[PDB]
């Protein structure tokens, strides 16, 4: 518990510096803000475009061609501005669909990671998932996935099953591993060898069928107690 | 626009004509994406190279060998 | 089968619309940012295609390599692993897929940028993932790769779906024979019908149709006296030919706007499919899924990815 | 597999559950304890 606490605290500390130092960490939100502001600006900037008319200022049209003919220039400007607004609205609709997809993904992530634990192997960051914490962001949500990454592996030589009086013993949970001379059973994700027992294993079939069996003795915890009381 | 017509640093790639960046026979990770699997990076010069998809790593394998971790490391990842 | 990308197209809006005519280019400039906005949108969807491939395939930090002494407990991955004999590193099923998809040439204004990752690199990435899921099971997708004998890995995968270990080892020969027969049958299954690769070929055909419709639009006139600008300038003096040129400008620009909107919609659709392919690559092959129909009809074991032109092909 | 008290766990009396059916359940400890004590 002490080591886990220290590692967790160090990681939760270092993430702050990771966000602080890197200038492009939050690019996925700044992209949205920049795109929206840029679309609005290029909409407004389009207001001063000509669209093939004697002028781009509205009132100048009303004082330089008289009503009988200035209606044509007004109509041309109207069509141009309306087309520009059409393009802006369509771009906004497509971007809103994209953001809706992103928000649905974020909602699924909240529900699965934050509110529970998800076995989806790469849905919540690298490594097996332990828990997560959400954090608010100006136009999005920031998660802190806390993941269990194993490390410092080492070689062992195994057999699929253990033969003992001709009965094929298998591991109940985990996998048989050998350090070279002895045999042990261990949980599949951590090296905590435990002496093989009839409670740690189970039996089925017999010797001849399995392909990679090896010879070893299986402990029986009832035998010492029975021999104590003869 | 006669600038950058020098012949000492004119290169040709499947992605197009590339001028100035010196071609190298080494390989590195992505820095700047040119097309067709060529990336350009800084070094006192600019170089353009073919992409390296990560250092080669071979897992020692046999019909009777396993590898189980003996320690863990917690980590936090943003998204 | 899942599509992940489409051809990165781009159009020179000014050059396309005005067709080298300098005076027409001067006139079109009065419209403002239309010709910049269209190019920007096309570039934006163009970059996303590289993003899709990098998201789907580059799930691994290293390029694993399968061992030379091939002793996978009787399982025979020959039909799935890369083939040294071919000039490319493509695997036999990958080669069949590459053959089964067939055709974007040089036009006026249009251009097709090459993908950021060539076919060789994508095949290399898929070989890396395949070697990782063969030798190391699922660990390599969530940490440092741990080797584990393949029959034992399959024995533990059985344990993940509620069937105890001893059902595998006592039936290893039968499991191997069934698996090899199915893998060998996949090749002729794909070769059986041209409709097998409907999605990828449909994507390519739709892209080509949109491009052709954009190019063919030039033959129209949109109410002008002719389709060629040089004829317009020959028939009328500038004060009268200006109206005809404006007519052609509005027509061609409307056509380009329609094409760009279609490309944006199709980009959203294909990016959704690429996100789905990325989720499947993350969940099925790198691990195992308890989602009872997300990874093929039945209880699930490890999958194998395969590269296809503009997509992936999973073997669930 | 033949039923034993090892792969079976106990809860409550025999009345509360519908569909209950009688049978014997082998014990992997009683014969040896009786044999050797
Ligand atoms: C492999 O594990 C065995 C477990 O029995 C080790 O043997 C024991 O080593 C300890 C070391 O202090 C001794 O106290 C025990 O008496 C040993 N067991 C027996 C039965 O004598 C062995 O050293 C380990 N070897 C390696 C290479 O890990
Ligand atoms: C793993 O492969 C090795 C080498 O191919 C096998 O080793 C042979 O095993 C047989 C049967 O025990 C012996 O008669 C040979 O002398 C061994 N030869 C060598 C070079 O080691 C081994 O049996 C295989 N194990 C499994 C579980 O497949
Ligand atoms: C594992 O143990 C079994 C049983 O002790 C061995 O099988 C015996 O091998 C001897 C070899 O001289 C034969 O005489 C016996 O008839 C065999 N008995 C049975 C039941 O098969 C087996 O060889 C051992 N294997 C290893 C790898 O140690
Ligand atoms: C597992 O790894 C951790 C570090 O990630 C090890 O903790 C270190 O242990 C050494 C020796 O006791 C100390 O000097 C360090 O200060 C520890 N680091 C931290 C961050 O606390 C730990 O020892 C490893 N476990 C094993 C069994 O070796
Ligand atoms: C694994 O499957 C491959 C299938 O590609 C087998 O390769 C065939 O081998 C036979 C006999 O050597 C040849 O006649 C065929 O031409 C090969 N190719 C095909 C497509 O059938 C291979 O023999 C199998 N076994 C091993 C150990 O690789
Ligand atoms: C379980 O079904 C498989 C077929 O899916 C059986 O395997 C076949 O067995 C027959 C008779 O032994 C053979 O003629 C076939 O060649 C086998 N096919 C394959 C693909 O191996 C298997 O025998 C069945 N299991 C049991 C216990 O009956
Ligand atoms: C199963 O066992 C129970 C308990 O022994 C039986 O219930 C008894 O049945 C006898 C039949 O003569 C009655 O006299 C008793 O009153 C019942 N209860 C008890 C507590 O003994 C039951 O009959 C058996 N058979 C079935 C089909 O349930
Ligand atoms: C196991 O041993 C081999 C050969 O000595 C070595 O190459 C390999 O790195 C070892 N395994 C691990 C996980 O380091
Ligand atoms: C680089 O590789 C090419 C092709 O293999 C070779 O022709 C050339 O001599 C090498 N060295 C340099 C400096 O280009
Ligand atoms: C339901 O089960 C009970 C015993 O568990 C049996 O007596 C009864 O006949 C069954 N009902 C039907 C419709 O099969």
């Amino acid at each position: 518990q002490k080591l886990i606490a220290n590692q967790f605290n160090s990681a939760i500390g270092k993430i702050q510096d990771s966000l602080s130092s890197t200038p492009s960490a939050l690019g996925k939100l700044q992209d949205v803000v920049n795109q929206n502001a840029q679309a609005l600006n290029t909409l407004v900037k389009q207001l001063s475009s000509n669209f093939g008319a004697i002028s781009s200022v509205l009132n100048d049209i009303l004082s330089r061609l008289d009503p009988p003919e200035a209606e044509v220039q007004i109509d041309r400007l109207i069509t141009g501005r309306l087309q520009s607004l059409q393009t802006y609205v369509t771009q906004q609709l497509i971007r809103a669909a994209e953001i809706r997809a992103s928000a649905n993904l974020a909602a699924t992530k909240m529900s699965e990671c934050v509110l529970g634990q998800s076995k989806r192997v790469d849905f919540c960051g690298k490594g097996y998932h332990l828990m997560s914490f959400p954090q608010s962001a100006p136009h999005g949500v920031v998660f802190l996935h806390v993941t269990y990454v194993p490390a410092q592996e080492k070689n062992f030589t195994t057999a699929p099953a253990i033969c003992h009086d001709g009965k094929a013993h298998f591991p109940r949970e985990g996998v048989f591993v050998s350090n070279g001379t002895h045999w042990f059973v261990t949980q599949r994700n951590f090296y905590e060898p435990q002496i093989i027992t009839t409670d740690n294993t189970f039996v089925s079939g017999n010797c001849d069928v399995v392909i990679g069996i090896v010879n070893n003795t299986v402990y029986d915890p009832l035998q010492p107690e029975l021999d104590s009381f003869k | 626009w006669r600038v950058y017509s020098t012949g000492s640093n004119v290169f040709q790639t499947r992605a197009g004509c590339l001028i100035g960046a010196e071609h190298v026979n080494n390989s590195y990770e992505c820095d700047i994406p040119i097309g067709a699997g060529i990336c350009a990076s800084y070094q006192q010069s600019i170089i353009a190279y073919t992409m390296s998809l990560g250092a080669e790593n071979s897992v020692a394998y046999s019909n009777n060998s396993i590898a189980i971790p003996t320690n863990f490391t917690i980590s936090v990842t943003t998204e | 089968i899942l599509p992940v990308s489409m051809t990165k197209t781009s159009v020179d809006c000014t050059m396309y619309i005005c067709g080298d005519s300098t005076e027409c280019s001067n006139l079109l400039l009065q419209y403002g940012s239309f010709c910049t906005q269209l190019n920007r949108a096309l570039t934006g969807i163009a970059v996303e295609q590289d993003k899709n491939t990098q998201e789907v395939f580059a799930q691994v930090k290293q390029i694993y390599k399968t061992p030379p002494i091939k002793d996978f407990g009787g399982f025979n991955f020959s039909q799935i692993l890369p083939d040294p004999s071919k000039p490319s590193k493509r695997s036999p099923i990958e080669d069949l897929l590459f053959n089964k998809v067939t055709l974007a040439q040089k036009f006026n204004g249009l251009t097709v940028l090459p993908p950021l990752l060539t076919d060789e690199m994508i095949a290399q990435y898929t070989s890396a993932l395949l070697a990782g899921t063969i030798t190391s099971g699922w660990t390599f997708g969530a940490g440092p790769a741990l080797q584990i004998p393949f029959p034992m890995q399959m024995a533990y995968r059985f344990n993940g779906i509620g069937v105890t270990q001893n059902v595998l080892y006592e039936n290893q020969k039968l499991i191997a024979n069934q698996f090899n027969s199915a893998i060998g049958k996949i090749q002729d299954s794909l070769s059986s019908t041209p409709s097998a690769l409907g999605k990828l070929q449909d994507v390519v055909n739709q892209n080509a149709q949109a491009l052709n419709t954009l190019v063919k639009q030039l033959s129209s006139n949109f109410g002008a006296i002719s389709s060629v600008l040089n004829d317009i300038l020959s028939r009328l003096d500038p004060p009268e030919a200006e109206v005809q040129i404006d007519r052609l400008i509005t027509g061609r620009l409307q056509s380009l706007q329609t094409y760009v909107t279609q490309q944006l919609i199709r980009a959203a659709e294909i990016r959704a499919s690429a996100n789905l392919a990325a989720t499947k690559m993350s969940e099925c092959v790198l691990g195992q899924s308890k989602r009872v129909d997300f990874c093929g009809k039945g209880y699930h074991l490890m999958s194998f990815p395969q590269s296809a032109p503009h997509g992936v092909v999973f073997l669930h």
